[PDB]
Parts: structure tokens; C-alpha cells; sequence
């Protein structure tokens, strides 16, 4: 049962989504039957005689919890283990439960998280309930590490008092709530010095591993409740197993048979195959800057910089770029020759009218064709505003792959609602190798249903929701069709340079009806659906064809003289030869080059010295 | 209710509301989107 | 004391050494106060009598342990506690115990390894003992390795019944001598069902941690006796603290602020100055194929392979010379373009004569020339016999570097012993990176004790023996001494090319008294004592210096004719300008070459036009 | 007393000897010399 249900939980802090009655519904459909909160935990503005049942399920939150502005009075989370704490809240605490309480001093009342046995990281604020029953007796040093346990701010202030104690066969107190089944199980501060971290009684015999983090069920790395650092798919190791061992016998490198590779918090066989391996063997984001991805083999690598290295340009919500929450006037010069956006890309409707509550400029239409030079985005595009003069996604027209690393919503890797434009002209994307695609909302945009979508999706399990766009038949019956000569597969636009793949052949970029053989201006030939030109050097055949390569060594016939198996214009007079010594060539009969005689220093226009005189 | 500092703070048509308990100021984001200041549309459950 | 004294072992498996009392000083020179054995650990042929009280330190044997032919009654093994069994005696075991009987059936009495808890590898034997005693009884599963069990091969045949009965204080009565120390104490086969390696008791609050080898003193990583894989100087890991840790939030890598190289069995803060430095963070000996060693700010590491990788050469004893045991004549072929031995040259005299055992036929003494080519050995050089008519060591007259990764007895790096050579001739040595050095017993050896060696010596501790050569009075007779036109640091030879040095000048190689600027051969000028010849146009004179540079600018004068700058014998008539101009110059008094007007192309003879000839 | 199979099988002109409780063959290396067949030179302990 390699398998538990992960939702991503929210991050709006304080922010009411709605009404009372539309947050709670966007609250209900995140949290449901969740088992393993990727994110952060926020429970605000839950009026009264709301059902929180749903909560049961979840068993570890790997952000922070938080319990703000609540009246409902009973809140059950008796079922959560460990508040890891991979960030927190008012940059210091993992769990914060703050003014909670209703007009009448009513509000919050009990909150039994009889299983909540370890915060990793972080502290606790418990401040201004006035209905809380029973929390203020608890141990918070058994939950806490001892290294956070400064920080930590009790408040309890219950002055209304009218909820029973807890039963006596409870450590003095410690109880999270009413009953005997409610009250607090310590595992860390009864039990001796033999036990490097907790344990399940106070015998030296009950020590739990180091890798256990909320408790365990045996003393053996496989029968921890929650990990502590990693998990090999069945234990909770300290670091994935490497892929090479070091052998103090004959001071080499083995490799090693149970090998695999770090990816996040597990240990899989393979990575996926939109990361980067490193040679330790691990799934990265992006690796350093002494280095630089190069595709090996189908999968990607990255090797050490040869020299000076190139630009590493961050993307938006990464690095320098993590309080900017758009594409903004004032980071926009930072893009300024990028090809590679090694995070995100966002365009919020707020760069273009301009923020004052960060001191921002209004982005000028024009500036946003910096971004024509892009071409591969390790993350996701969202495109949430466009100028209502442009007609298609201009600046992004040299867009060629979009990785899909991290995703937003941790669902999609690109986004392009509810924006102005009529036809997308993403002519050059190939691959979306990661992550759902959503392109919907859009007053008057067509020729989007037409893509198989299919074919750019390098993964199995990718959506794709395109919806509310112009209608069908609504375009369909104005002329806004995918053009004549291009593949049924799909297009990007009307014009035929705006078709993925072609009906016959193409001119480059463009599509077109047949190549130019026989007839034409420039003579072409054919292979793999693509019309190049005949070298200049390529008699004209108004019979047959006229060439069967690039090259002048495919030429039917040469249209000045013949040097070898190449066609050239003029026999060679002055190429550096051996031994320092010129070359010079003559035209004969059939146009054909010769060498010169050795002594002809000028050159010479005919054969030996009887060709070259004074 | 903000005060003018705190003005545009608030992005999708929604409006800046300051809580007395906390001492702090929150957004109050139409129906629609999510995020902090109401920067995000919900892409999972509409279009 | 925090360092324990090694010895690195015998492994002559079942050779007698000389005489009985030869071998007997030879056992006792090399495991006389020794702590740990490197290798293995050879007790043969010890007749009775012979005090062997000098074994009651060995504490821990890293190879096997054999124990065959003896006649004394009692081994005082006392205090051996682990047997890692890295190599097998008889491809199978890593403790033999074999025909201890003297010819009327007496023999080997005592055998008292009372602390002897771990073989980590291979089986054990025990046959034709006919007078051990109380070795019959022992428990061999709690010792050997529960996947080796099939392997051990023990009977026992002590008809004599001379032995005895052992204190019942015994774990189901097994003992390994008489007494009541000699208990055998048991820490496999009686462990609690929680423990997972070793444990000092039954109760479950005993168990040793994984990495206690034979046993432990309290349940942490620091309490172990001896240890399994590394030591990282006060505890003992699995594997070394890696150098750079993974991240499970951030999905990079992070430096290791306590990341340690691993160097055979410990973890060190830096490798060795001469072993390569891969980037996993581990002192190796020659990296792989894939890679190709190459210096890097002092230290040795190695690249990747620019391609296809260059020829790699295996030395004897290692890759598919593993049982060769000199340079053949049948493996002579495969160092033939070599350029860095990755290994050891050995050069024994069997190669010289060919061997009828191993089928190999004698060598051709002209066929050493192959090694000319080789500049550098990542071992060590033992040269035992060479060619008669040969004077100087001629194969080795490019060797540059030893690096004295391995070397012989552990100790040794460069070995010239018993030959008939005059001069070693070793004139492009200049590294010895480890290793001492013995050039003995050579009976008519000058110039051996000329060379200054702790200027070619790379560390502290290297010591040389030079002895029992030509004496340095037959020397000086009869006048074998280095050139007088060479310095006193030193000289492989009597020729002026065999200095280390040149006390006035090096006209390339050799060492000449004077740069000649005033008449002789082409003149030169000094830089840093070399003379370098002046461009071959520039004119001596028996007056001051013709040049003072290599160019052509710098000859004071030429007796041919002169552009400016520089002089050519005759100015050029077509090198190439600025925009396809050709210089066009011609003669004149003044020796300067000046320009024509090129619109006669034919070389002017004259100024101007009217010049060139019609 | 070693076969003919074993000749010239110890280097340093020891003496090759078989061993009858083992049913193998071993070498009596002169004094100076060391290895499984005499081959090495005792460099540590002399010249």
C-alpha cells in the first residue's frame, strides 16, 4: 500500500474566499479525503453548525497549521501525526491557533488532536481563545523540539470554565480533550538515555529507531509511524541508497545493486523523465551554475561548463524573484537575452495597470517583446492578461518546450484564461512534458479545438480543459478555419506558416502544395517533406529533376566548370595546397579542372608551359 | 476601512478588510480566485 | 595509541623461509609489536620451543589467518577479535588450521583465541589435529557469518583423550581452553528477538548497534570494539558523510558542512597529496574508463573523456595481470604504446630466462625498448635483474614521475637491487611522490650517492638506503665521476646529458660553458642559462651579439636582403595584405625592400611602372 | 622429490618440496628471498 490521497492545501493566510458559505465549500473541496497535506493547512472562517468532519483523514501536514477567526466549536483533526514544518507562519511558528471566538466571548471550544505526537520544526501560538477547553493542560515540550522551544507564546484565557476535567488515568492532566481516549500519549520525555530519539514506554527495550518521527509499532526501521527524512518504499532511511559504493579493498568505485535515485522525500528506480539526473544520483530542478543541461540518451544531464558559463535566468517565484508575483515593469529588463526561464512565468493583469502598493510602473505593450528569444521553460506559463490590442501570443512564439516541473496548482502547466486574443500562434511549441493544459475563458479564440494535443504530451495521465473559448460553429462560419494546405492535425492560426506539420511539403516555416522540381525559380529537392534549394551551381532542368542533394556534388549538370566531384564556378586560382605550395586550375573541353604545370607561378590557361607564357 | 497606504492592495475587484482581533489586514476575494491578495484565478474548479 | 601499529603480513602461503630457525626470525621481524595485520597471517612451521609471546597483541587480522605445520604446543593468540577474511585461503576460508602434528603424533596443543567473536567473510577448517584440545566444542555460528555456514568444513580426532574438562560457568559447555576465562562468550545465537546485530546479553536492552563488529560496550555508535565498513575517526559509519546532501523541500543539492573523504576504511578531511580525488568525494587509485586522470590546482583528479578514451595500460599483479609475477616475454607486447603505468613494473630475473612452468619463453633483451615511451608509473619500479651488456637503465631514460600509490612490502617505491648496471641513468626522473628508495647490492654502481634525493622526494618520511655499491674510492681512482662541467647538485652519469644541472649553460639537454655569441656555430643569446640559435638568415660577426631573439627582427644584420623589420632571403612575392593586396617588393641599395606600383603584376625590377620588363 | 611437472617452479634456487599431509607442493627459499615461489627480494630487512 505504496499509496496515500495528497491534496496541496491553501496559502491565503488571512484571506476570506467569498462569502461564509463559498469559502467553506472552496475549503470542503480541497480537504476531501486528503490523507497527506502537501502544503499548508488553513482552517479560517468557519461560521457555526458547519460539519469539519472531513478532517479525519488527514495524517501529516508538511507546511503549517493554522486556525484563525474559526466559531465553529468543535474542530476534529484526531487523526493528525506530524506538522513538519517545511515553512512557517509569521516566519517563526508551525502551528498557530489565534483569536477564535464569536461576538459573545463564545467561539472555539474543543479541538482534539489526540494523535499530534511531533512538530519537526517550528514553534506553537496559542492566543486569545476564550472558549478553549482542555489544551491548556497539555505538554508541548513532548510535541516541540527543544531547539524551537523559545519561541513558543501560550495564551490561554479561558474564563468561562464551564467544561469538565479529564480523567485521572491520564499523565497528570495532558488532555486534549473529554474522556479517557482524549487525553495525551507522551513519547519522548519518560523514556531513558539509551533511546537516541522516541519511544513507545519507559523500558530501555521500547527505544524507537533515529528515522522514527511521530512514534513507532517495532524497534526495526520498517515500523515507524510517520519518516523522518526519506523513505525507501518501505523504511524510513536517512539517504536513498547511493548508485556507486566505495570499496576500502581495492580503493574503487563499485556499483551497487540496490541502488536508486532521490527524488524529493522517496527513493524511486528511475527518474522522471522531464528532471535532471545528477551523477550522485538524484531527481533535480535545475542544477548548479559551474554546469548546463545537455540531452544524453533520451535523458537529460548536466555537465561542467565549458569555460565561461551562460545565462541562468531566474523565473518568477524563484531566487530573486520570490516576493514579484507577476512579469512587472521593473524586473522585466532582467529577461533581457534569455533562452532558457529556469522556474516559472507569470502575467497577471496587474503588471499592465500598474501596482502601487509595491511602487511599480505600468509594463508598456511594447517591452514584452524581450521574451521573443525564449525557448524552453522548466516550469509553467501563466498567462492571465494580455494587451487588448495584440490578436496572439506574439512573444512567445520561439517557445519550443515547457518542462512542467513545477506546476501550478501542482495540476497545470499552462495557462491561458480568459484573455482577448484570436488565435494562440504558439507555432514553434513541440512538447509539454509535464502537467494539464488549460485554455479556456476566452472571449474570441478559435482554432484551439483542432490540435491533437495528444501528440505534445510526453507523459501518460495529461488533460487538457478547453472551454467557454469562441464558439465552433460560431467561427467556423466566418471564414476562422485552419487553412487549406496543412495537416488535419490541428493549427495554430489561419496562415500557413502556422501549422504543425504539413499536408505535402514545406518552404521552412511555411507549408506548402508541391516542391520545386522541374519548374520553379530555384531548383529543390525533396526529403523528409522539406523543399531546400540546389546548389547555385545547378544546371536548370527544364526536363527532369535537377538536383538530389545540397551539395554541388549532386548537380545533374554543372552550370560553369566541373573541379572533381564538386561543381564550382570558377577553377580554383589561389587555395592553399601542401607543402606551402598555390594551386592553379584550368577550364579544358568538357569544362573540366585541371592542375597547373608546377612552374606556372601567375596561373596558367592551358596545360604545362605551353598554356602559360608572358 | 484600509487605509490609503493599503489601497490597490487588494487585486481582483476585491476589497481590503482590516481585522480588529488580529490587528491585521485581509482581503475578501469575489468568488472566483484565491491567493493572499486575490492574484490567482482557481483553474481547478472553473474556467 | 590512537593510532594502532600495523604490519602488513606474510601470504607466502606454505614456503619455509630458510632454515627452521630463519623462518622462525622472519615470523617474529614482521609481527613483533604489531597491533593490526594489513593482510594476512602465517604461523607455519614452528617447531616447539620457539617462544611465540610476541602474538598476544595482534588484535584484528584483515585477510586470513592460516595456522599449518606447526610443532609448538601452544599459539598465544589471546587477543584476536575479528578476522575480516578479505581474501581466502583455498578460495574458500579465512581460517585454516592444518596438519599441526609433529611425525609421532604430538603437535599442536593450545590454541586459546578466547576473544575471537567475528569472522566477517569465509569458512573455517580444522583438520589433522591429532593433540588440540578443547577447541572441539566451540560454538562456530555464533562466529562465522550465517551465510558462510555451508562452507565450513571441521572434524576433530583426538584419540589421545590427554585433553580437558573446562569449568561449568561454560555456555552449554564450550570452551577454548582449560580454565574459567576461556568461556566462550556468545553474542550471535543468544541475542533478543529485537536486536539486529551484536548484544552483551540476553535482556533487549543489550543490543549492539549494526556497525559492532564483534561486540560492544552500550547501545551507541561510538561503543563498538572493532568495526565493520569505515571510521570516521571516533565513531563508525556505513558509509562516509557525504560531501554534498540532497534537499527534500528545495529538490538540490546543499553542501555538507561535515562531508569527509573516504580513504580505504576511514573517513579523512582530505585525501592524500598522489591519490586521485573523484567527485563523489573519495581518494581512489586510478579512476575509470569514462575518465582520464588530469591535474587540477595541485591536487589529482580526473575529467571526463574528451571522446573515445586513450590507451589505458594495466600494470603486473592487477586487471588481467593478476597472476603474472614479472614482465614476459608473452606480455612484453601489451605496454606497447604506453604512456602511464597504471600499476607497478616488476622485473625479475625469470623473465630473462623464460620459465618451462608457466610455458613462457625467454625474453629478448633488445625487446625492452618498448618502455622507452613510458613517462610515468602510478606505482612502484622493482628492478631485479637487467641485460648484461647494458650499462645504464636505457628502457627507463624518459620515466619523469613514480607515484607510489602501491608499494612493495608496503614501504618501498623504487628498488634497483643486484644488477650489473654502471650507472642508472634515470636522467628525466624528477618525482618520487611516496615510497623510499633502495639502490643496493648493484657491485659496480658510481654516481648512486651524488644526487641530492630530497629535492625528487614529494613528502615528509621518506628515507633512502644506499648501500654496499662501488665503493667512492675505486670511484675516484680510477675516475668514474660526473662531468666537471656540471654542478654539485648532482649527476646520473659521466656524460655532460646526465646532470640534474648545468653550472653555466644548457644547450637543450646537455650542459655547455658557454653560449658561443662571439663565433663558432649559428650564434645564440642566453635566457635562463639556454642558448637558443638566432634566425638562420642573421649574420655572425666576430663583434657583439648577431641577435638578442628568435624572430626575424632581431638579426643586428643580414647579408641578404631585408623588408623593414625583418629580413628574408628573398622579399615576398605574393603573401597576402589587407583586402586580397599582394606586396609587391623588389631590390635596392639600401637592402630595404620598398613596394611597386602593382599595376604590372609581374614583379617590378624598378620603381613605378617602367620597372618590370617587357 | 618434486615431480617433473613442478621444475624450475621456485625461482631463486630453492629447493621445491612436497607435502605429504596436504598433498602439495611448497618452496625452501634460500635465506634473503621471500614470496610464494622465492620470487621477491627481502628489500626491508637487507640489500
Amino acid at each position: 500500500l505504496e499509496e496515500k490521497k495528497v491534496c496541496q492545501g491553501t496559502s491565503n493566510k488571512l484571506t476570506q474566499l467569498g462569502t461564509f458559505e463559498d469559502h467553506f465549500l472552496s475549503l470542503q473541496r480541497m480537504f476531501n479525503n486528503c490523507e497527506v497535506v502537501l502544503g499548508n493547512l488553513e482552517i479560517t472562517y468557519v461560521q457555526r453548525n458547519y460539519d469539519l468532519s472531513f478532517l479525519k483523514t488527514i495524517q501529516e501536514v508538511a507546511g503549517y497549521v493554522l486556525i484563525a477567526l474559526n466559531t465553529v466549536e468543535r474542530i476534529p483533526l484526531e487523526n493528525l501525526q506530524i506538522i513538519r514544518g517545511n515553512m512557517y507562519y509569521e516566519n517563526s511558528y508551525a502551528l498557530a491557533v489565534l483569536s477564535n471566538y464569536d461576538a459573545n466571548k463564545t467561539g472555539l471550544k474543543e479541538l482534539p488532536m489526540r494523535n499530534l505526537q511531533e512538530i519537526l520544526h517550528g514553534a506553537v501560538r496559542f492566543s486569545n481563545n476564550p472558549a478553549l477547553c482542555n489544551v491548556e493542560s497539555i505538554q508541548w515540550r513532548d510535541i516541540v523540539s527543544s531547539d524551537f522551544l523559545s519561541n513558543m507564546s501560550m495564551d490561554f484565557q479561558n474564563h468561562l470554565g464551564s467544561c469538565q476535567k479529564c480523567d485521572p488515568s491520564c499523565p497528570n492532566g495532558s488532555c486534549w480533550g473529554a474522556g479517557e481516549e482524549n487525553c495525551q500519549k507522551l513519547t519522548k520525555i519518560i523514556c531513558a538515555q539509551q533511546c537516541s530519539g522516541r519511544c513507545r514506554g519507559k523500558s530501555p527495550s521500547d527505544c524507537c529507531h533515529n528515522q522514527c518521527a511521530a512514534g513507532c509499532t517495532g524497534p526495526r526501521e520498517s515500523d515507524c509511524l510517520v519518516c523522518r527524512k526519506f523513505r525507501n518504499e518501505a523504511t524510513c532511511k536517512d539517504t536513498c541508497p547511493p548508485l556507486m559504493l566505495y570499496n576500502p579493498t581495492t580503493y574503487q568505485m563499485d556499483v551497487n545493486p540496490e541502488g536508486k535515485y532521490s527524488f524529493g522525500a522517496t527513493c524511486v528506480k528511475k527518474c522522471p523523465r522531464n528532471y535532471v539526473v545528477t551523477d550522485h544520483g538524484s531527481c533535480v530542478r535545475a542544477c548548479g551554475a559551474d554546469s548546463y543541461e545537455m540531452e544524453e540518451d533520451g535523458v537529460r544531464k548536466c555537465k561542467k561548463c565549458e569555460g565561461p558559463c551562460r545565462k541562468v535566468c531566474n523565473g518568477i517565484g524563484i531566487g530573486e524573484f520570490k516576493d514579484s508575483l507577476s512579469i512587472n515593469a521593473t524586473n522585466i529588463k532582467h529577461f533581457k537575452n534569455c533562452t532558457s526561464i529556469s522556474g516559472d512565468l507569470h502575467i497577471l493583469p496587474v503588471a499592465f495597470r500598474g501596482d502601487s502598493f509595491t511602487h511599480t510602473p505600468p509594463l508598456d505593450p511594447q517591452e514584452l517583446d524581450i521574451l521573443k528569444t525564449v525557448k524552453e521553460i522548466t516550469g509553467f506559463l501563466l498567462i492571465q492578461a494580455w494587451p487588448e490590442n495584440r490578436t496572439d501570443l506574439h512573444a512567445f512564439e520561439n517557445l519550443e518546450i515547457i518542462r512542467g516541473r513545477t506546476k501550478q496548482h501542482g495540476q497545470f502547466s499552462l495557462a491561458v484564461v480568459s484573455l482577448n486574443i484570436t488565435s494562440l500562434g504558439l507555432r514553434s511549441l513541440k512538447e509539454i512534458s509535464d502537467g494539464d493544459v488549460i485554455i479556456s475563458g476566452n472571449k474570441n479564440l478559435c482554432y484551439a479545438n483542432t490540435i491533437n494535443w495528444k501528440k505534445l504530451f510526453g507523459t501518460s495521465g495529461q488533460k487538457t480543459k478547453i472551454i467557454s473559448n469562441r464558439g465552433e460553429n460560431s467561427c467556423k462560419a466566418t471564414g476562422q478555419v485552419c487553412h487549406a494546405l496543412c495537416s488535419p492535425e490541428g493549427c495554430w492560426g489561419p496562415e500557413p506558416r502556422d501549422c504543425v506539420s504539413c499536408r505535402n511539403v514545406s518552404r521552412g516555416r511555411e507549408c506548402v502544395d508541391k516542391c520545386n522540381l522541374l519548374e520553379g525559380e530555384p531548383r529543390e529537392f525533396v526529403e523528409n517533406s522539406e523543399c531546400i534549394q540546389c546548389h547555385p551551381e545547378c544546371l536548370p532542368q527544364a526536363m527532369n529533376i535537377t538536383c538530389t542533394g545540397r551539395g554541388p556534388d549532386n548537380c545533374i549538370q554543372c552550370a560553369h566548370y566541373i573541379d572533381g566531384p564538386h561543381c564550382v564556378k570558377t577553377c580554383p586560382a589561389g587555395v592553399m595546397g601542401e607543402n606551402n605550395t598555390l594551386v592553379w586550375k584550368y577550364a579544358d573541353a568538357g569544362h573540366v579542372c585541371h592542375l597547373c604545370h608546377p612552374n606556372c607561378t601567375y596561373g596558367c590557361t592551358g596545360p604545362g608551359l605551353e598554356g602559360c607564357p608572358t | 476601512e484600509c487605509p490609503l497606504s493599503h489601497d490597490g492592495y487588494c487585486l481582483h475587484d476585491g476589497v481590503c478588510m482590516y481585522i480588529e482581533a488580529l490587528d491585521k489586514y485581509a482581503c475578501n476575494c469575489v468568488v472566483g480566485y484565491i491567493g493572499e491578495r486575490c492574484q490567482y484565478r482557481d483553474l481547478k474548479w472553473w474556467e
